[PDB]
């Protein structure tokens, strides 16, 4: 049966299809109202339950098998008087001495060393993007009808590796994580990707740097494809995409290089529902025939009141890693536009050159060629991350 | 990430301590609550994201508690700890407690089992978590 | 786990890759570059070092090769003619090149490594004394441009950087191989330029202009999500930041 | 199977066969020449001598590889003795770059001299002649016996008729150890 | 040490009968009985004297006993 469990300590879960997965969550929760989207009632202060008493004590007796009276007394006994150590006025930025907290006796002593004139700032914490995203979709709402989220739909929590890759750290990997709903068809993240191969250049242009192609990567190529569960999901949908899966078969089926036999399928064949995911698990999706991503499934849950009901917004990105804009060593410090072979000026080839840098060091006023060297355009992941 | 730094032991003895008093009232734990003021745990200089993943680990770590193969009055204790969790907190929008698919129906058998057992606190603490929406209903904890 | 890392597939046996597939050889044909080609190394003291040990041992090599080679030769013809006085004549001339031999080995390495723009064995030097862990035109650029000794490694004098600055806005900023020949100081077109842009008003701007404003304002809207900024990535559109 | 481009073996390690049997042949005859093959298995010294072609034949990349990696390529099975052969060898390669001028003055070692096997090669008959006026023998004689044969002392004496009688008693056993003897093995 | 000790107190014994000790001993071969001896011989030429003159009784159940024994004292010390 479609029953999650892990395969390693938090680590990665079976396998399972998330369509049954989908369905079997709704059984659990449909007829209850837990799963909605509307706004339920909040609990209360004792001093204002008069008014909610009405709605909640029969539902309370009917759900408990209790007594009205019993409702009420346990209504009462149950308020957040009991627990509100702290009252609505006190602001968080001070730590309350009125404590036995080991955990707040720790952060006691992680504030006491950031006070001094050196030290006191309202700096970044370990990291901004999560709050900021979150504070910019959590519990809006779409300017359209056809933008809304259905009720009880799968959000999926997926991670995205970036291209370029550390090669010397192992514990935490560059990636973007977006949410996407179980109806969204995998064309949509493909479109979503925002991912610098698509903006890839080149091309010799020493003698006429003006000259630069016209043509971005993802207007000459526009191939991509998802793997799960041994079947690739390529995009077919225009004349410049191609099966890069089919090489992959082909090569990797004439010898035991370690992996068993694949299926090919179109992109638009499979929604999210239909996939049979490992959660935690790597998996792979890659476009413009080289530029390979690892996709980590790292969540799935259903639709929460409280989260982004805006489909607009959709796939939602929450997460996302940073990398260092390519700085052009001739003055190293502003980023490169070009990148220079064989120069006769560069100290080191690769050199790589800013726009200003490149054009008055290897022309003259008129723009004629000065010395020896091959030019390129480059376009910076470390800038379009 | 795990668990905050403290947070497991200041919870290990919180639930230490409702397991010693041989009680499953709500009094007692709010008693144990407000006298050690664990409800200032959520302030204290922190911003709006350390809150966030903090609201967020903290009920993860107290539902870890709530689950099997915990004892009756343990159990209990943990849920209060839930619910003392998700009701003293400072984020906005609230943060859900993560309940995984295996979990949820093996919690509502609990539910039924603290009605059965005339323990009405319990039950109408998990009720007022459910009314208030606390759970995310994810595959994981 | 990490098993996973690109390539995400990889052969069990030989650890190959799949072959090109024809998008990434139209991709090559059209000279579209790859970001791997980015990654750039360091160059440490040890590496330096090691390319010094390796252009004088080129050096050494190609001085004593054709003296040896002649050694050897008039030995093989004196050990094979009978002819006493061809005999004689074959002798001195393998003591004569025995002679130059010693006087090669007892040359000073300054001497061996020669002239900045001599020629050398770099692409002998690239993918044998280095196993190819950089390429020869890389090696050959460091070396000529930074490593050799005739390099002007001294640190800049402050009337080496005043007359910088004045003669370089006579030629307009620009064409710096003729405003480093004309300094009169060995550097070179990089080095000045590189001086120059690190104490440029013109590039490293304390004021502001109208469409550097707009169009900044223009990506912080678009990429803003809160209280977070893209502060130094936006340098790439605007020019004369860091 | 070095020799062909088969899916199993990288197209790195694939060679021109003829330019493989004269590099291998020329270090056969040197390993003949210089006493390695006398009294001694030839395999495993043409193992060494293979692989060391192999190696100097690509230092960039193959000189990374163990000869545990080139039998399994190979699917050969290598002699245990070859690993000491190909030391001994190596060892030869040493003694031989020691009269060249640039190998003597750039200070080589076991690894590095595999890369210059080619020009050890090429002019091995004068190096070979005046590295034997320093020839090769087992090394396990070969550290400086300083005493060679000793002659043992004199002792053909055999006395007159019995230097000694008390042996015999020495030599035979009394009651109680023959009653014991009996039931030791019953 | 022991393992030496032993095999001296067996030639004491019973002589240079390598068969025997060698049946007696747990594991040891001829082969390596006459190692033993060749290695032995040259600094204890005057106890294998003492081992002959001394005829020690060779009790089968005695010495049997007196070899688990010492051998499984040995292995649990060593
Ligand atoms: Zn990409
Ligand atoms: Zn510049």
């Amino acid at each position: 049966c479609n029953f999650p469990e892990y395969e390693l300590p938090e680590l990665n879960t079976r396998a399972f299809h998330v369509g049954a997965f989908g369905e079997l969550w709704r059984g659990r929760l449909r007829g209850a109202g837990d799963l909605s989207l509307r706004e339920p009632p909040a609990s209360a202060l004792p001093g204002s339950q008069a008014a909610d008493s009405d709605r909640e004590d029969a539902a309370v007796a009917r759900d408990l098998d209790c007594s009205l009276e019993a409702a009420a007394e346990l209504r009462a006994v149950c308020g957040l008087d009991k627990l509100k150590c702290l009252e609505d006025g006190e602001d968080p930025e001070v730590i309350p001495e009125n404590t036995d907290l080991v955990t707040l006796g720790v952060r006691k002593r992680f504030l006491e060393h950031r006070e001094e004139t050196i030290t006191i700032d309202r700096a970044c914490r370990q990291e901004t993007f999560v709050y900021e995203m979150e504070s910019h979709a959590i519990g809006k709402k779409p300017e359209n009808s056809a933008d809304m989220i259905e009720e009880g739909e799968l959000i999926l929590s997926v991670n995205i590796l970036y291209p370029v890759i550390f090669h010397k750290h192992k514990e935490h990997k560059p990636y973007q994580t977006m949410l996407v709903l179980g109806s969204q068809k995998l064309t949509q993240l493909r479109d979503s990707i925002r991912c610098v191969s698509d903006l890839q250049i080149g091309g010799e242009f020493s003698n006429t740097p003006d000259q630069a192609p016209e043509h971005i990567s993802k207007d000459l190529y526009k191939s991509a494809f998802f793997y799960f569960e041994g079947t690739f999901y390529n995009d077919k949908r225009y004349p410049e995409c191609r099966d890069l899966s089919r090489t992959i078969i082909e090569w990797s089926e004439s010898h035991d290089r370690g992996y068993g036999k694949f299926q090919t399928a179109r992109m638009e064949d499979f929604t999210f529902n239909d996939l049979c995911i490992k959660l935690g698990f790597p998996y792979l999706y890659c476009h413009q025939g080289d530029c390979e991503h690892v996709i980590v499934i790292t969540d799935i849950r259903l639709v929460h009141h409280d989260d982004c009901l805006d489909r607009t917004l959709y796939p939602l990105l929450i997460k996302k890693h940073w990398l260092w804009t390519r700085k052009c060593f001739v003055c190293k410090m502003y980023t490169a536009r070009w990148v220079t072979n064989n120069d006769s000026f560069a100290p080191e080839d690769p050199c790589f050159f800013c726009d200003v840098c490149f054009r008055m060091l290897h022309y003259d006023s008129e723009g004629n060629k000065l010395g020896e060297f091959l030019a390129y355009p480059y376009v910076d992941p470390g800038t379009f991350n | 990430m795990g668990t905050p730094p403290g947070l497991q032991t200041d919870c290990e003895a919180l639930l230490s301590r409702f397991q010693e008093t041989d009680s499953v009232r709500f009094e007692d734990f709010t008693e144990l609550w407000r006298n050690m003021k664990f409800g200032t745990i959520f302030c204290g200089r922190m911003r709006n994201l350390e809150k966030n993943m903090f609201t967020k680990e903290a009920l993860a770590l107290a539902w870890r508690y709530f689950l099997p193969p915990y004892t009756f009055q343990i159990r209990v204790g943990a849920l209060y700890l839930l619910y003392g969790l998700y009701n003293t907190q400072l984020c906005q929008p609230k943060q859900k407690i993560r309940v995984a698919l295996k979990d949820w129906d093996e919690v509502l058998k609990f539910q039924q089992d603290l009605v059965n057992a005339q323990h009405f606190d319990a039950a109408y603490i998990f009720r007022k978590l459910r009314l208030d929406r606390a759970f995310h209903f994810t595959a994981m904890p | 786990m990490g098993h996973f890392m690109k390539p995400y597939f990889k052969d069990k046996v030989t650890g190959v890759g799949p072959p090109a597939n024809e998008d990434t050889r139209e991709k090559a044909a059209q000279g579209i570059k790859a970001f791997e080609e980015l990654l750039v190394t360091k160059w440490k003291n040890w590496e330096k070092a090691l390319l010094r040990k390796s252009v004088v041992s080129d050096r050494l090599q190609r001085l004593l090769q054709p003296k040896l080679l002649k050694l050897e030769y008039l030995h093989q013809k004196q050990s094979k003619v009978s002819s006493e006085l061809e005999r004689q004549a074959l002798e001195k001339q393998g003591r004569e090149a025995e002679k130059e031999i010693q006087d090669i080995n007892q040359l000073p390495e300054e001497a061996l490594l020669g002239n900045r723009l001599d020629s050398h064995d770099w692409e002998k030097i690239s993918n044998i004394n280095f196993e190819g862990s950089r390429s020869a035109e890389e090696i050959r650029k460091f070396w000529q441009n930074s490593e050799h000794p005739s390099i002007n490694k001294q640190e800049w004098s402050r009337e080496e950087e005043e007359r910088l600055q004045a003669i370089a806005a006579a030629h307009g900023h620009l064409e710096w191989q003729k405003i480093a020949e004309e300094l009169g100081t060995s550097r070179s077109a990089f080095q000045c330029l590189q001086k120059f842009q690190q104490h440029n008003k013109a590039l490293k701007r304390k004021e502001w202009t109208e469409e550097e404003d707009r169009m900044l304002t223009q990506l912080v809207q678009e990429m803003r999500v809160g209280s977070h900024i893209p502060y130094r990535r936006i340098v790439y559109y605007m020019e004369g930041r860091d | 199977k070095l020799f062909q481009a088969s899916p199993s073996v990288p197209a790195k390690y694939v060679e021109d066969k003829e330019k493989m049997l004269s590099r291998t042949m020329q270090l056969v005859e040197l390993a003949n020449e210089t006493w390695l093959v006398t009294g001694r298995h030839p395999l495993p010294v043409i193992t060494a001598a293979t692989f060391l072609a192999w190696q100097s034949l690509q230092p960039a990349d193959r000189l990374s590889c163990s000869l545990a990696r080139f039998c399994k390529l190979a699917n050969v099975d290598l002699p245990y003795p070859a690993s000491s052969r190909l030391q001994e060898l190596l060892a030869v390669l040493l003694r031989m770059a020691e009269q060249l001028a640039w190998l003597r003055v750039l200070r080589l070692d076991k690894r590095s001299v595999v890369k210059h096997i080619g020009d050890l090669l090429q002019h091995r008959q004068s190096l070979v002649r005046s590295a034997f006026r320093d020839l090769l023998l087992p090394p396990c004689m070969l550290k400086s016996p300083k005493r060679i044969c000793p002659v043992p002392p004199v002792s053909t004496v055999t006395g007159d008729e019995n230097i000694s009688d008390s042996e015999i008693e020495q030599y035979l056993r009394t009651p109680q150890e023959v009653r014991d003897f009996q039931r030791a093995q019953a | 040490n022991k393992e030496t000790d032993m095999f001296f107190l067996a030639i004491s014994m019973v002589g240079t009968d390598f068969s025997m000790i060698g049946q007696l001993f747990p594991h040891r071969a001829r082969i390596e009985i006459k190692n033993k001896f060749k290695r032995e011989e040259k600094t204890n030429g005057w106890r294998i004297d003492k081992a002959f003159q001394e005829k020690r009784p060779f009790d089968f159940d005695f010495f049997a006993h007196l070899l688990q024994k010492v051998l499984a004292e040995e292995e649990k010390r060593k």
